[PDB]
């Protein structure tokens, strides 16, 4: 990762577990680490970032293609996407604030939603991208 | 023969449909029944964001006609307390029909 | 997914069990979560989707690729190509009416159809794309 | 050897062709056989969009010589009831030739 | 798939089994579902269909680049190239008559002709291209 | 040591080459051999776009020195009947030398 | 019946909390129990850019009901002195529960 | 595969076993089908074809990509690269008959050299390209 | 590679052990070949380079895309995003003295973060292009 | 401990280097050697172009220190006739150290 | 319990550190050490461009306390002679720590 | 492979052994067909080859991009980055005498430099280019 994606992580992270939808839907299980238990079975999960440097002369950024993914073990998956409805309109217009460097844009991107392991869990990505500035 | 000593509660989830072509499950618990659980060889699994940890569990109830509610059907779930046993297939062990095997994961999230 | 596609699988299944034909070809066999039993055999399956974010400066649409896969145990399938007909007059020129933002077009795409597994199910995917508007 | 101890439905379907090159089947009963079903190590497998739960169970019927309606094909499935196994092939278990192996799925859908 | 393709696989299968020469090389041994039987050894295959969709305006049409495989256990796969080289002729500049709807054109495109399973297999594709129209 | 109880028809293709390198097979008949059968675990096998349905089958022949027709080699094949059984490979069981394994599938299409 | 032989450290790690949605471990020490380890067969394993070594290690401890500080967890780890055992489930070996397979992996850089 | 391609490769075949070089190198082990016996070990293969249709208004040609592979069992592969510069010298600039069509050109392409099986075999692929004429 | 990276990854190791910041957050844990022993869990790795010759009439040069991973055994992995940070300034504007040749400069490239084995190592690469001159 | 019945060559190869870096091989003949031969599961596997015939042929040899022509290396072959059986690796059976286990294929080409 | 016949040399590599973050590898000789070798099931194995000749080889020990020049680690080898055997883990056969399992590779090149 | 490789091979591995240095960095290691015995462990490789046809009406030519791999068992690999410093100068610009034919320019390619197998071999790739003519 470049400087900025540190704070990028722990900004979008911030941003869930604060939006009211998705406090009613999936509750506080908004986590890159998943904690140890019972595994509750409808929670996000915030880790697989990718750069791609969008840099100048003077200073230097990024582009972060990260993915948010939702899982769910419900028999349907219009629980999932709920979810990420839930999701999306709480990053897209994010005017987040970071801890080191700033961000210009949080847009959205491809976002896949297939069937995972042997066809019991419901898994889908979600790419967003946020144009960055170290 | 085997030795029915814990009691497992089953569980079937009432399927309420919702409006996208899916099911919306709740679990209800069904009736208790004592089975002895055996368990196989354990490792972690590979999970799809979380580091899974797996048991084979093969689970004997006493057996029953396939239209009565004590067969357990792979679509339901044993619990002893919080331990939530899948159930993969049932599969009628003995020559005569007395009992089944059933089949779990048990997988807490490590 | 975005903010729309929680409501657009909700129309194009609603769309489908209200279709003349397929309720006598395929019956009530159209469904995301396959319910338990014995497995009928000449089903379709709503649910493999994927978002590319058609958007603007006013708003934010998005273009889903979604998959409906007619699934058949027949000897041949020319019993799934003549329900897959039946799937596809239904959905394109849709006038759908959806719960969450509107979608402009329901057009068709790519149609793989091949033998799955043991060549014994003989499944077709059908790609529609339907562009949103959240 | 085997005790033949469960009732089975032979059945073959008819193979009425269509338009395109393909055939359809209705799967009407053949007479009834006499076997004794053995359950193998079953577990979910993933289907197309389905959860299945499938089992071994292979199957031990009477032989006979191969041009005749006693022999199952594996084109064939028996039933007990609603429960559809199918037959994978068919192996002639004893030297002399007395009992044949079936080779069944029985998957439910779960 | 969409609507043609019922009825495209059932003319590009009765456009076989009428064709003379082939029904002295395969034999019957046309099918896309496979009889129960001892295998006879040299039959073709159609079925691995894929569409394309193009439409326009006013209706709509679909290009078909449906697969016909032939497979032969003979020695060496000088026999399977005879076999199609008569499933080719048979079907480029069609002239077909279909149920729902028309073609306008059975094009040719790539064939792939490699050794399958085992070694012992030759399997040969072809790929046809089928411009419709519904 | 086997109980030869089986008749199976030893089977030579004889070559006949074509013009583009490959050689053409018509399989007549050699001499009839005996032989048991040994059935192992039979399933299901993806072919190329047939369902077939396969069994191992190790059969055990009596044994010969190399040039000899009495030895089945692995371009060979058995038929009992219109019952193909290929033939994978020789291996020479006892120490001393009396006895042959081949190695069968016998796939019918299923 | 176990020989319970060997002292293991029970490790169970506090989860302090990141900002980013993670946690941090820290791994202080919870009680000894003491436990048979019993190695599997071992080889090296391709790590991520290391060589690692690794042992099955099924390891034998008492049991506890599930509420109880005497339970091993998966998310829990031992340590005999500085050689860290992982667990990846545990499985109650007997039919009365008297004891728990523990399943490590004790896997050193090599 | 097209009419032709029946043809080619019984040309191509012919046109080996005739080349004076590789009667001396290779020697009679030129073969699609490999004979039964105790595999001499320094072979060549003719069977991957794969055509792509080169055709016009009037009549129709292809264009064969065949593949002859030169395998060896040798230490090192000097063996089979020697064996290969007798190929490609017989077939570019062919003048080839064929019984059914004519071809009007054998050029050459790649041709990938490596390791097949257990670093132990040493095949050396040569895809050659036909344009043949129907 | 070419005659410039046995130095290059010599002095891409040497401006490493020597930043400030990751000699804090990793520690000694800054390694191509990984020492034997317990396997401390935060370490860093600098091995997998490519090379793609930009070159010239008069000399040569190099374009090195090498890979310096970071791995962690935490719970999260903020912990290796606030020590890939410690990385990337560290590298980004070098302006190292090389062994043999120079560098004219060391860019950042894509870095893609995810979660590796078992869920349970995080493992964020980052691709570095360095413009060498031999 | 063995029956050693069968009569085989060793063979190794003298390596004459080409120009490019590889060598020639031409397997002049070694001493003859005793030894058993067993077979394991023997079935087709997918050659290069080939349909080849494998079986496993684990053969006992008496022993030798490794600086003697006695023993069999890797890079060596054995020959019953026309039959060459490779050597993959040489293994020392006994505790003692009196026989050795060469492992071959034997691959006919089918 | 393991007969200790074979006479091995234990060898640690004293890694000198180069510039690029990598160490240099000499294998100076440490102790040796007596221990029996029992080979598994060996074959060829692909290389990278050599076609390698592996054999499981699992070597049993005297065992040692962890700070102990006695204890093979796994960044060690055995050497017979020229015969590199390397060791994957260490694993504590005996119940109560008498003896280690190595295990080790010999993988000549053929 | 065309008319060349066979006595391309036989140039480049003539050119090494020759070079002075990487006789005291590999030693006599330089080889296709690797020797029997304890496998020496920093050896260098020339075998997998690729031809891409540079022909013209007048004769014929052909590319060969031919892989050089270093191998080699050390902790770090500066030692295989160092024999392959050794490699790429004793070849780019080679001015090198063919036994069949010319090659006109031995240029330098892509150098993939990654870790093989259970992370212990570490293998660098070199790609030449060799523009030969026939």
């Amino acid at each position: 990762s470049y400087a900025v994606a540190g704070a990028l992580q722990a900004a979008v992270y911030q941003q869930l577990r604060a939006d009211a939808v998705l406090a009613a839907l999936v509750g506080t299980a908004v986590y890159d680490a998943v904690p140890p238990g019972p595994l509750a079975g409808t929670y996000v999960s915030l880790g697989p970032e990718d750069v791609a440097d969008a840099s100048d002369k003077t200073g230097a950024g990024a582009v972060h293609d990260f993915v948010i993914s939702v899982i769910t073990d419900a028999a349907g998956f219009a629980t999932a996407k709920a979810a990420a409805a839930a999701v999306s309109d709480a990053l897209v217009g994010a005017d987040l604030v970071l801890s080191r460097g700033r961000l210009v844009g949080l847009w959205f991107l491809r976002a896949k939603a297939r069937r995972v392991e042997k066809a019991d869990m419901r898994r889908i990505d979600l790419v967003f991208r946020a144009r960055v500035e170290g | 023969r085997p030795r029915l000593n814990r009691l497992l509660v089953l569980e079937e989830a009432v399927r309420v449909a919702d409006g996208a072509g899916g099911h919306r499950l709740d679990w209800q618990a069904k009736g208790e029944v004592w089975a002895e659980v055996t368990a196989g060889s354990g490792s972690e699994r590979a999970g799809e964001f979380v580091t899974l940890a797996s048991v084979p569990f093969t689970i004997v109830v006493r057996a029953a006609p396939v239209g009565a509610a004590r067969r357990p059907r792979p679509e339901q779930r044993f619990r002893e307390g919080a331990r939530i046993f899948r159930i993969l297939a049932v599969a009628e062990r003995d020559r005569e029909g007395h009992y089944l095997s059933c089949f779990a994961r048990e997988e807490v999230v490590a």
